[PDB]
RNA sequence: CACACCCAAUUGGACCAAUCUAUCACCCUAUAGAAGAACUAAUGUUAGUAUAAGUAACAUGAAAACAUUCUCCUCCGCAUAAGCCUGCGUCAGAUUAAAACACUGAACUGACAAUUAACAGCCCAAUAUCUACAAUCAACCAACAAGUCAUUAUUACCCUCACUGUCAACCCAACACAGGCAUGCUCAUAAGGAAAGGUUAAAAAAAGUAAAAGGAACUCGGCAAAUCUUACCCCGCCUGUUUACCAAAAACAUCACCUCUAGCAUCACCAGUAUUAGAGGCACCGCCUGCUGGCUCCACGAGGGUUCAGCUGUCUCUUACUUUUAACCAGUG
RNA sequence: CUAAGAACAGCUAAAAGAGCACACCCGUCUAUGUAGCAAAAUAGUGGGAAGAUUUAUAGGUAGAGGCGACAAACCUACCGAGC
RNA sequence: GCUAAACCUAGCCCCAAACCCACUCCACCUUACUACCAGACAACCUUAGCCAAACCAUUUACCCAAAUAAAGUAUAGGCGAUAG
């Protein structure tokens, strides 16, 4: 037994560290956890995104349906002064037909040439459950949200994130609140190609439809390149030919999936959403 | 000659957990239809094995008594006889040795 | 000396909801200082890892090492208390999860070699773990076949990237 | 190199090889079932079938009475030789022991073998037995046999 | 090389403490009922005859 | 963009872990003081555990009713002495490593029991006084090395059988060690024992047996083995002695010879006296020689060489079989 | 070295530090063994074995020494100077 | 998860103070721990050496009764090492 403290008390941390990696413990909300005031953390969250919220109609943003109904059942037990606190409910539906209507508005400017469904895709993307829920969780949104179970749902998540807009949306107007939808939504389709977000089927038999509409002639494919066809490992590049005029090159595998990629191929083109598109103006309006 | 340097665990393990180190499982095992014990099919089962000789023990014990001592085996053929039954017409003129217990079911008269 | 494997038969689960699938029955037992060699029980061991809890018993009855008897020992007394404590339907159904062995505390003698010379002898002994699991035993790994070669093969020519570059 | 070898090297020579195989023989003949390893016990399974053959010659026949005054060793059992297993095999011309392999024996997990000789007043030993004539496959032989036979007989 | 493993404890009684003590054990209830009760057979029809 | 931030020995600095103390501090800190104040290295010390390695090595004659019987060995056995000190008697044991085993498991632990004197040991009143003549069948004979056994007188004295040793599978060798161990009988046993755990029958290795034709052609050397065998030379006279654990000899000692010293007693020499004693050389004898030196020669030798004949696997030229080992299975390790 | 004891078949021979040859003592040659059964042993082959023999018991000589048929041997398993 | 790893006392060290112990019965210098017979036997005497002097040969510190100082001074010494 060594006489001394500090070398047993720093072991005592270390193996503490090793306690939670072997047995970690449940997640807790940031409330429950100490240096925590709503009051002060909410202030902030309207200063670190730079615009003059409401500080009335944004607690009111975080406030969900269930938790009112679970906080209620509390007091029940205890037989315990009434509680006015509303929803998020309200705001949620001005910010969700807000935030299609505009997101509608800066791609069909953007893309005149996208049809309405693929326009439509794009916005249900781009306000989406995944694309919405991983905005929100990187902006102190789900710190804030006053929710019944932890974690928040992703469902719960992407509805409290569009009461932030309709606070946002009464408070700053339509103008303002069009550029946070421009600059954290629009933000979420950089590097993503067309079909990655707007995924479909049978591209070329959709490619046919839109060289009707333009009185086109039906494309034809054929073979431009070709390496290794007996192989397990060939390379084709089918092009498609409308009036013996290239519009699209498509590279693959096997026959089949390089005509499949060269549809893709030309309806990028048709849509103008290709890789050489310039990059959206993020600059203030002028 | 000295090893020039210490095998390594790993080394070892190769070694040791050789399939070649390891035992083969035996695929010759099945039930005896009499007892359900399990045996081997070229094997006789231990526990019928047993039961015989625990059998043969008791009866070569009666013998004892009846020779009462060494270098006095008879020159007529021994029967050997249960609880209820007597001698039959080709055990005349043999031993017959006596046994206080009934006649084991897997034991057939003869 | 620790005794983790008697203490991780008496843990107790919360009860589980209608819709939560059975939970299979896991029973830990062990025999400490055992006279064997810790090495030699390996290979007893070994053999019966993952096997049914009758297939187990086959395989060590007809097995001429001195632990096979000892092993056999330790799941028929595993395979009743599974029954009598462990709320098991079947005892049959019970299968090896976990079957290994462990150093245990040795004792250390002289041999005496030629010319005044000696050795240090130790009496060897060694702890066998058993866990038993209820259910029937998980299908052995197929052997990987030429189509899992080659969709494996062209997957990592699939994510190969330009390297040191944009 | 052991090409044609037929007796194998036991005891201590080939002397001691004789001895032990004598002694085997000796307690064969008077218990008429021993337990002893595989390897003596087959090995001395040619000595007790030739040692009847001796005793149907007839305890008359100078020659045969050497043979068992010297394979057995109690003098006892000498006359039990001509006069119990000799007339017992005298329809038989062979096969009179069988050979039957036991479990090892925990002292050093030999291989064990019984062999004893046949029509002893001992009980039976749990002979194993082929699969019934009415099994499934026994069956689909004995309707095959049938049709055969009855083709043959048209 | 003369060490030996500490294997000697031995098997002894539990019933009785030791013999000639002053100190004898404290019972709060005794082992079983002084007279046994036997309800009269058919009391379960009574439950329902409440009266 | 940053900038003290790539030399041995040595030298100058700036920081500093932990500890104790003063005062703070109070999830482990501050400023000071003090000191057993910091280890990838000394064939370091102690302890744990690997590697070689589950390797080397170790062990139990057979059948059986576990009554008994069989096979084989016996160069051992029994007793006393000495030594050891309860160390295979009974019972029980959560028992459980004696180099395998083990339930009755047992050469382990605990308890209980035991070896009974006639044998052996433990002896004796005083004072004087006695005791030339071997032993060896002791009779012949023949010795030298000259030897292993005895009382009387007077006085005193007539109480009685205590005490201790007594076991065993045993002692000295670190061990249940192929060793060491006095005497009396048995001289093959009337007593005491077991070389093989099972299997297989590879190499290599050890021991043994047999071999065509040849018979030392092998080899430093007829070493080993076989056979039962002649003639010499060198050295040492011979028996004997020595380097316990690499040298048994030509070395040492040795009768015989020779040199030197000593004229005498109460502890060696010596209870002796120059035909003696001591210190030495040489190695008998015989011959020869000087006034000490050289040859010859009988036997003898686990000395060193040589040789006839025989003998033989030493070899030309190896081969077969058996046993141990071996390899595999089980236990220990 | 002292004291007082013991042992040595049989045969040939003769009153023998004679011969052969057991017990016994010694350790010539070869092989095995080399952390071995053994910090010097085993098997066979050998020298002596009535004597300057072998051996049990007790006592004596102690390190600037003892003892020694001198091998610089031995004096409790490292003696050119014990521990 | 086995083997293990951790622990705080037992006690000890250095001072102060004060000068310590040894007959219950029996046995104990003979072969100690042995009830019980003529002995005559009796104790005292410089330390050396390693080491230093770069060998070694003269020499080379070892509490002698008050801390300090005189003083490492007078002296001693192969007039060297060193001692005092
Ligand atoms: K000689
Ligand atoms: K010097
Ligand atoms: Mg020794
Ligand atoms: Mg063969
Ligand atoms: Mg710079
Ligand atoms: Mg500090
Ligand atoms: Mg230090
Ligand atoms: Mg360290
Ligand atoms: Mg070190
Ligand atoms: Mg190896
Ligand atoms: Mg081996
Ligand atoms: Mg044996
Ligand atoms: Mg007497
Ligand atoms: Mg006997
Ligand atoms: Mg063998
Ligand atoms: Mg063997
Ligand atoms: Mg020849
Ligand atoms: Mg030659
Ligand atoms: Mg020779
Ligand atoms: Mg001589
Ligand atoms: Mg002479
Ligand atoms: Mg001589
Ligand atoms: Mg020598
Ligand atoms: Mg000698
Ligand atoms: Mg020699
Ligand atoms: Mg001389
Ligand atoms: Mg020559
Ligand atoms: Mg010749
Ligand atoms: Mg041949
Ligand atoms: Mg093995
Ligand atoms: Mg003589
Ligand atoms: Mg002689
Ligand atoms: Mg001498
Ligand atoms: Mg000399
Ligand atoms: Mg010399
Ligand atoms: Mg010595
Ligand atoms: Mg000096
Ligand atoms: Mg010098
Ligand atoms: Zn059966």
């Amino acid at each position: 037994v060594k006489k001394g403290f500090r070398a047993a008390f720093r072991f005592q941390k270390e193996l503490e560290r090793q306690r939670l990696l072997r047995c970690p413990p449940p997640p807790v909300r940031r409330s429950e956890k100490p240096n925590w005031d709503y009051h002060a953390e909410i202030q902030a969250f309207g200063h670190r995104l730079q615009e003059n919220f409401s500080l009335d109609l944004l607690k009111t943003a975080f406030v969900n349906s269930c938790y009112i109904k679970s906080e209620e059942a509390k007091r029940q037990q205890l037989g315990i002064v009434l509680l006015n606190l509303k929803s998020n409910q309200e705001l949620s539906e001005q910010g969700t037909s807000f935030s299609q209507t505009c997101l509608t508005q800066f791609l069909e400017d953007e893309y005149p040439d996208m049809p309405t469904e693929g326009i439509k895709n794009l916005v249900d993307f781009l306000t989406g459950e995944e694309v919405v829920c991983h905005v929100a969780r990187n902006l102190a949104v789900e710190q804030l949200t006053l929710s019944e179970e932890f974690p928040v749902p992703p469902a719960v998540l992407q509805q409290t994130f569009f009461a932030v807009i309709g606070a946002l949306l009464q408070s700053s107007g339509p103008e303002r609140t069009a550029l946070f939808i421009r600059d954290f939504l629009i933000t979420q389709m950089t590097g993503k190609e067309l079909f990655e977000m707007w995924k479909i089927i049978n591209p070329m038999g959709l490619l046919v439809e839109e060289l009707k509409k333009r009185n086109v002639s039906a494309p034809e494919s054929r073979l431009t390149r070709q390496s290794g066809g007996t192989t397990a490992l060939p390379l084709y590049f089918v092009g498609l030919y409308c009036d013996k005029k290239l519009i699209a090159e498509g590279p693959g595998e096997t026959v089949l999936v390089a005509e499949e990629e060269a549809a893709r191929v030309a309806l990028r083109k048709l849509y103008g959403f290709t890789e050489n598109r310039r990059p959206w103006n993020y600059s203030k309006p002028k | 000659a000295a090893p020039k340097n210490r095998r390594t665990i790993e080394v070892n393990r190769c070694r040791r957990r050789n399939p070649q180190k390891l035992i083969k499982v035996k695929n010759n095992i099945d039930v005896c239809p009499e007892c359900g014990h399990l045996k081997q099919k070229h094997v006789l089962c231990a526990y019928c094995y047993e039961k015989v000789c625990k059998e043969t023990a008791e009866i070569r014990r009666q013998i004892g008594k009846q020779e009462g001592g060494p270098f006095k085996a008879p020159t007529i053929e021994t029967v050997v006889l249960y609880t209820g039954e007597t001698p039959s017409e080709q055990d005349q003129g043999k031993r017959i040795i006596e046994r206080d217990r009934k006649r084991p079911s897997w034991f057939t008269q003869n | 000396i620790s005794r983790k494997w008697e203490k991780k038969n008496k843990i107790v689960y919360p009860p589980q909801l209608p819709g939560e699938p059975r939970r299979p029955a896991e029973i830990y037992h062990c025999r400490r200082q055992i006279k064997y060699s810790k090495d030699k029980m390996w290979y007893l061991a070994k053999l019966i890892r993952g096997m049914s809890i009758d297939q187990a018993l086959a395989q060590l009855e007809f097995n001429d090492k001195k632990g096979a008897k000892i092993i056999k020992e330790v799941l028929l007394e595993a395979q009743d208390m599974a029954v009598r404590d462990h709320n098991v339907e079947f005892r049959s159904n019970l299968y090896i999860a976990e079957s290994t062995s462990g150093r245990g505390q040795c004792l250390k003698r002289i041999r005496y070699h030629g010319r005044g010379r000696f050795g240090i002898m130790e009496k060897v002994y060694c702890h066998y773990f058993v866990k038993l699991v209820e259910g029937p035993p998980p299908p052995p790994e197929p052997p990987k076949t030429a189509v899992a070669h080659a969709k494996e093969y062209i997957q990592q020519l699939r994510s190969r990237t330009i390297v040191h570059t944009l | 190199i052991s090409h044609g070898r037929v007796f194998r090297r036991m005891g201590l020579g080939p002397e001691s090889r004789i001895h032990l195989l004598r002694n085997l023989l000796t307690g064969l003949v008077r218990h008429e079932r021993i337990e002893a390893p595989w390897a003596r016990v087959d090995e001395m399974r040619g000595y007790a079938e030739k040692l009847i053959d001796y005793g149907k010659l007839g305890d008359t026949n100078e020659r045969a009475m050497r043979m068992a005054d010297f394979w057995l060793t109690e003098k006892d059992l000498i006359p039990k030789l001509f006069q119990v297993l000799a007339p017992r095999y005298k329809d038989q011309t062979g096969g009179y022991t069988r050979m039957l392999q036991i479990p090892n024996r925990s002292l050093d997990r030999a291989k064990m073998a019984v062999i004893e000789y046949k029509g002893n007043c001992l009980p039976p030993l749990p002979l194993p037995r082929r699969d019934s004539h009415l099994t499934l496959l026994n069956q689909l032989l004995q309707g095959l046999r049938q049709d055969l036979r009855q083709s043959q007989e048209a | 090389t003369e060490k030996e493993f500490m294997q000697h404890a031995r098997k002894a009684g539990l019933v009785i403490p030791p013999e000639k003590s002053d100190r004898s054990i404290h019972l709060a209830c005794t082992a079983g009922i002084f007279d046994a009760y036997v309800p009269p057979e058919g009391d379960a029809r009574i439950s329902s005859l409440s009266k």
